[PDB]
RNA sequence: AACAAACUCCUAGCCCAAUACCGGACUAAUCUAUUGAAACAUAGAAGCAAUAAUGUUAAUAUGAGUAACAAGAAGCCUUUCUC
RNA sequence: ACUUCCAAUCAGUGAAAUUAACCUUCCCGUGAAGAGGCGGGAAUAAAAAAAUAAGACGAGAAGACCCUAUGGAGCUUUAAUU
RNA sequence: CGAUGUUGGAUCAGGACACCCAAAUGGUGCAACCGCUAUUAAAGGUUCGUUUGUUCAACGAUUAAAGUCCUACGUGAUCUGAG
RNA sequence: CACAAACGCGUCUCAGAGAUAAUUAAUGAUUUAAUCUUAACCUAAUUAACUCAUAAUAAAUCCAGCCCUAGAACAGGGCACA
């Protein structure tokens, strides 16, 4: 079908500015206690997660160099140790990942 | 049309004509030329009628400023502050006299639509109609179906 | 409705004008006892359509008055007022009551009562004995006839 | 519901518009005037 | 002031979330168990049965369906309706609701306080009951009025009675004209092009419009419906379960409004029934575990012999 | 009418749905923390819960071995499942994995992301939403009720 | 009776409708001859005036942010898997 | 009944026929003879999204049918001239 | 005639009563049964098949009955194209 | 019927009062008979519509998130013991 007449701008403005078609505001925005940036209540902080993801990639990159083959996987548990630390008695019998940087604050040793 | 332009009520400035009549025209300024053929009507008016016009109307001040111009103009100012521009470009002598005489008789208010052809203050002599001006009063002011107190 | 239409519009005020909001409330009581002239109780019909197919309803004047007591008077006025958009506004000022049961709020607002447009004739039992003796006996019936 | 066939003022079938009491008086008033008209022309 | 949205669990600490749940839970049991004496807490006067009187219905939960057999060998299907928490909420005078019959308000099963409106929670606080899920209005004559806060049980209906059922049916969403109204479709293979389930012509040429009553595709299912003339076969006492013949509208685990049948044949069939309702305290006797209709084959009855 | 349907239509059909979750589950076992679309991660949670249940059965049970053969498409992860993941989970019954909503991906599609991981993984902890401390004003007021309640009852 | 016209009186006038064809008086904007010199006058000349040709060119809208278009997954980021 | 491509919501890019102006209702009557616009009556807070195609004598092609034009052309011959 | 798309079916039917059935009743060359005829009533209903492109008609089986007609002889921006 | 559902071929339910047209009968006058009466009063037998009894709907102002036998979007029902 084809339109019969040109829509006037008075009609178009009513349709294009109806409250349904407008952008709704968000009232669930909060400041992250740790870093002070912005995040939603039900969503993890973007800055804090990006902080973790960068560190996780570095740890995984070190693991790749410790298993050259593409089908080599450990048969035991894994523990990550940073500079200035030594494996504990309970941590023995597990593969050791060494990182040169100082242990990050958020990461907690057990 | 009437819906397009503004409107005003019939009003006389400063309650003119009540105690005494004051000619509301204040001054005129003629801007004519001494060489332009289109200013011939203005020049003939100045030589003949301007001197006699000033005598009849001592309440107006007439300024004549012959300067190089192409369209002769006459500017009339009134007491209330309204200035009205006019063009006397290429008009006969008697047409200028009629045009100037008309400017002398105008009150100076804006020439727009007048809503009513009359104006009055306190028109309600001997009272104005209200829905109680012709209804008889009932004994005791009783409503149509009101029960008496006793 | 003829006098009620005038009061609602304001055609009784010498200050009348359609643009102005001049208008007077009218309270009509005892609307169950209206008296249609002639056989209009059975001949006049009020018809309306609900919109849906097969929804054309025609109701006799007697049937409508038996269901909605004030419908006869309200429709009569609703058709006599001017057909502009003010008719809806000025119908809200019309108050109809089937009998003499008026809220005290409405009663305190009244001013005057309009006269009845039709003089109600009185029945035979309402004539006083003085009137009966005053009216002459037109004829003399025979004494031997049995009524 | 009931229609006048064709145009309502021309043809075989027309509108049944009757003569009114006002129209009868207008004819009589003109007739009385013309009755006086033909008397002043008589002599 | 653009105040942020909040919920009950937002600011509660991990050591207090279990505590608050215990706090509200203990309140519900105390409130529910304090209403179990309708005849010991100064109830409204009880009047004897009169012709043309109407009783008070219940709000029950639809469990499922079971087969049931009668003594003549026929098979019937019964729907298990369970009454979980039924209390009369408020009483409306005759002249303030309809002008002919009084209105009694009955609530549904218990729900959580944390997800109801402020006014709804405040209303129940004054009465002293936990919030209800569904609330319905019952038309009751003045001679069968019940004091608000009086509990109701499945024994309110005695087996042998015919009852109605009102509940929202199963919503099937935006369904086409063939499913919604049952129009026949166009043929499938004899050349038909892009037309197999469409309504087809919807009006006539002359009218140049579509009548308001025309059937068109739209919403189907999620509306209120009522089933009439459902006979009550078996009543269970301890679990408060009502067995109704046939199929009742509504999906499983929905709330169903039950009332006495209004059919002309089933009029005045309440003289031999509790009035205005079954009060367990007044009888001072234990009802049977299950109440059976006279035509029902009980599970502990000898097998049918047509001798 | 999708009443009672607990599964989701993903990929090119019912067969592609399994294979999409087969690759995701393989990545989850090897890396112990992966991120994908929220809808696909939600489906993957159900299988990751029950895969550990098959792992607890043992290395000798044939059904567990065949079930782990199909889902672990990389053949060097079967020994890991029966000797690392299964021994680690012996206490809890269903608390095997965590799901949290990662913010939307910084790309055109703007999909809703989620992060799925196994308990006790050898990775930095996620920024979990921490509840209010008991020293807060609202918590302190409520603790007053509990101390008084426990004193009498 | 009353209310009711382009009719007819009343008060001022510049003192009586129209399609094809025909008659007349003025006139917007250009150039030239003399004037004019904060933009005109008397004349002589013309590419001398666009609410209408499914008109031409260019720019804008409406239909419409509608129809329709695309990148297999995870990760250690380019290596393993699913087809 | 169930799947895939469409579909509806979100993010990116974003076209076409069409359009005198529209603040774009129903009924009966009228009328260049089938009215959203006239007359007599009815109905009537304003907008958005998704659907069905009765009407807008819907959109598309200066009707292929039919006739007219001292308008063309192809074919045939016992038309005229050659 | 700078276009009002043309038979029959399919889907959906809106309406009229000059009624085929269902309900009430008068008359009879109406004993009953089966009929003929007239008045009143339009809320609901009015079948499935062989041949023909067929509407129509013939024939088989059945039904309380298989009504007459208008609606662009309804309905192709919903379908069919046998004619 | 290879989903926890949908579906028919399967199962369930389906109503009282008023009111009428033709017609039939009682009482009775113009016409002291008779006569159902566009004569009055009262009253009787009586089509279908139609109207209504009755039934359904019912709480203004928690709502970020998750679930749902609620759903295109938007809405709606749950999230205390589960
Ligand atoms: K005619
Ligand atoms: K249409
Ligand atoms: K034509
Ligand atoms: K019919
Ligand atoms: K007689
Ligand atoms: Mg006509
Ligand atoms: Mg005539
Ligand atoms: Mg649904
Ligand atoms: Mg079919
Ligand atoms: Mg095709
Ligand atoms: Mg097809
Ligand atoms: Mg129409
Ligand atoms: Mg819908
Ligand atoms: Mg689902
Ligand atoms: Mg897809
Ligand atoms: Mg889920
Ligand atoms: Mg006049
Ligand atoms: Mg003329
Ligand atoms: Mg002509
Ligand atoms: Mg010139
Ligand atoms: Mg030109
Ligand atoms: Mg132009
Ligand atoms: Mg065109
Ligand atoms: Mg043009
Ligand atoms: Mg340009
Ligand atoms: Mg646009
Ligand atoms: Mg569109
Ligand atoms: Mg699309
Ligand atoms: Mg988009
Ligand atoms: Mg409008
Ligand atoms: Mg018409
Ligand atoms: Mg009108
Ligand atoms: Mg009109
Ligand atoms: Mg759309
Ligand atoms: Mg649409
Ligand atoms: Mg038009
Ligand atoms: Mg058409
Ligand atoms: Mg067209
Ligand atoms: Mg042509
Ligand atoms: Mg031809
Ligand atoms: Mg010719
Ligand atoms: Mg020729
Ligand atoms: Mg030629
Ligand atoms: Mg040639
Ligand atoms: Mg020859
Ligand atoms: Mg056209
Ligand atoms: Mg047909
Ligand atoms: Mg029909
Ligand atoms: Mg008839
Ligand atoms: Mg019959
Ligand atoms: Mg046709
Ligand atoms: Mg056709
Ligand atoms: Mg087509
Ligand atoms: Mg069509
Ligand atoms: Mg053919
Ligand atoms: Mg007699
Ligand atoms: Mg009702
Ligand atoms: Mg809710
Ligand atoms: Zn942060």
């Amino acid at each position: 079908a084809a339109p019969k007449n040109r829509r006037s701008i008075e009609v178009n403005r009513c349709r294009r500015r109806n409250p349904q078609k407008l952008i709704k505001v968000k009232n669930n925005i909060d400041v992250c206690p740790e870093c002070g940036h912005l995040k939603q209540k039900h969503i993890l902080c973007g800055y804090c997660y990006e902080k973790v993801r960068k560190e996780t990639a570095e740890i995984r990159r070190q693991m790749g160099k410790q298993e050259g083959g593409p089908f080599r996987a450990p048969t035991t548990e894994t523990v990550v140790l940073y500079s200035g630390e030594t494996p504990s008695e309970q941590d023995q019998g597990k593969r050791i990942i060494e990182r040169e940087r100082k242990r990050p604050s958020w990461f907690t040793q057990n | 049309t009437a819906r397009g332009t503004a409107s005003r009520f019939l009003t006389s400035v400063l309650h003119n004509g009540l105690g005494r009549y004051v000619q509301q025209l204040q001054r005129l300024s003629f801007s004519l030329s001494r060489d332009a053929p289109s200013s011939r009507g203005a020049r003939e008016f100045v030589e003949r009628e301007v001197t006699d016009f000033a005598r009849r109307n001592p309440g107006v001040v007439i300024y004549v400023n012959p300067r190089p111009c192409c369209v002769p103009r006459v500017v009339a100012e009134y007491l209330n502050g309204a200035v009205r521009e006019e063009s006397i470009h290429c008009k006969s002598v008697e047409e200028i006299a009629a045009l100037v005489q008309k400017l002398a008789d105008q009150s100076g208010l804006d020439v727009i639509r007048i809503r009513k052809p009359f104006h009055t203050d306190s028109p309600s002599i001997q009272g104005q109609w209200h829905p109680f001006t012709n209804k008889p009063t009932t004994l005791g002011g009783l409503r149509p179906r009101e029960v008496q107190d006793p | 409705a003829a006098m009620a239409s005038v009061k609602l519009q304001g055609l009784h005020k010498p200050v009348y004008h359609q643009l102005s909001d001049c208008g007077d409330h009218v309270v009509i009581m005892n609307t169950r006892h209206i008296a249609f002239s002639g056989n209009k109780w059975e001949q006049k019909v009020y018809s309306s359509h609900t919109g849906y197919p097969g929804g054309f309803r025609q109701v006799t004047a007697a049937q409508l008055h038996q269901k909605d007591p004030v419908a006869i008077v309200k429709l009569a006025i609703y058709g006599m007022l001017p057909k502009n958009l003010h008719r809806r506004t000025m119908m809200q000022r019309l108050h109809l009551f089937p009998d003499e049961d008026i809220p005290e709020d409405i009663l305190k607002n009244l001013v005057e009562e309009l006269p009845q447009p039709r003089k109600v004739p009185r029945r035979l039992d309402e004539y006083t004995q003085e009137e009966i003796e005053a009216f002459p006996r037109v004829w003399s019936p025979p004494e031997d006839y049995r009524l | 519901r009931n229609r006048i066939p064709g145009r309502q003022w021309i043809g075989k079938h027309r509108r049944p518009r009757p003569v009114s009491a006002q129209a009868k008086q207008n004819m009589i008033r003109r007739l009385e005037t013309e009755a006086e008209n033909q008397y002043w022309l008589s002599r | 002031h653009g105040k942020s949205v909040t919920w009950w669990d937002e600011h509660l600490s991990e050591e207090n979330v279990p505590f608050v749940k215990q706090l509200v839970s203990d309140e519900n049991k105390a409130q529910l168990a304090s209403k179990l004496c309708p005849l010991k807490d100064e109830p409204w006067p009880i009047h004897p049965w009169e012709p043309g009187s109407s009783r008070v219905g219940l709000i029950a939960l639809k469990l499922g369906m079971m087969p049931l057999w009668t003594k003549d060998g026929q098979k019937h299907v019964v729907t298990l309706l369970q009454v979980q928490d039924c209390h009369v909420l408020k009483y409306t005078p005759k002249e303030n609701h309809n002008g002919r019959m009084a209105a009694l308000t009955v609530g549904g099963k218990t729900v959580s306080h944390f997800h109801k409106s402020a006014s709804i929670l405040e209303f129940y606080q004054e009465l002293g009951l936990p919030p209800k899920q569904k609330v319905k209005i019952f038309n009751v004559t003045e001679n069968a009025v019940i004091k608000p806060g009086t509990p109701l049980y499945a024994a309110h209906f005695r087996p042998g009675q015919y009852v109605d059922v009102t509940a929202k049916t199963i919503g099937k969403g935006f369904q086409g004209v063939m499913r919604r109204w049952g129009f026949k479709g166009q043929p499938a293979t004899h050349g038909q092009t892009k037309t197999h389930r469409r309504p087809g012509a919807i009006s006539t040429g002359d009218v140049a419009r579509v009548w308001p009553g025309t059937k068109m595709p739209g919403q189907l299912g999620n509306i209120d419906r009522t089933a009439f003339g459902l006979k009550v076969w078996r009543i269970n006492t301890k679990h408060n379960i009502i067995y109704v013949n046939g199929s009742v509208p509504g999906h499983k685990n929905c709330l169903v409004k039950i009332k006495d049948s209004k059919l002309p044949a089933y009029k005045d069939f309440c003289k031999n029934l509790p009035f205005p309702t079954y009060f367990p305290d007044g009888d001072e006797e234990a009802l049977p575990e299950d109440l059976y209709d006279e035509n029902v084959c009980q599970p502990g009855a000898p097998s049918i012999t047509f001798t | 009418i999708s009443h009672g349907r607990v599964f989701r239509r993903l990929g090119l059909g019912p067969e592609s749905r399994i294979h999409l979750l087969q690759n995701l589950l393989t990545g989850l076992v090897r890396h112990e923390r992966i991120e994908a679309s929220w809808a696909r991660v939600d489906e993957l949670r159900g299988y990751a819960e029950k895969l550990i249940d098959y792992g607890k059965l043992g290395d000798t049970n044939e059904r567990a071995m065949r079930m782990a053969d199909f889902w672990l498409t990389e053949k060097d992860l079967i020994p890991k499942l029966f000797q690392v993941l299964a021994p680690r989970f012996q206490g809890q019954n269903g608390g095997y994995t965590r799901m949290l909503q990662i913010p939307n991906r910084n790309e055109q599609d703007r999909a809703k992301m989620a992060v799925i991981e196994y308990k006790g993984n050898c990775l930095p902890p996620l920024p979990l939403p921490r509840r209010d401390s008991n020293l807060t004003l609202l918590n302190q007021l409520l603790q007053g009720l509990r101390q008084d309640q426990e004193a009498s009852s």
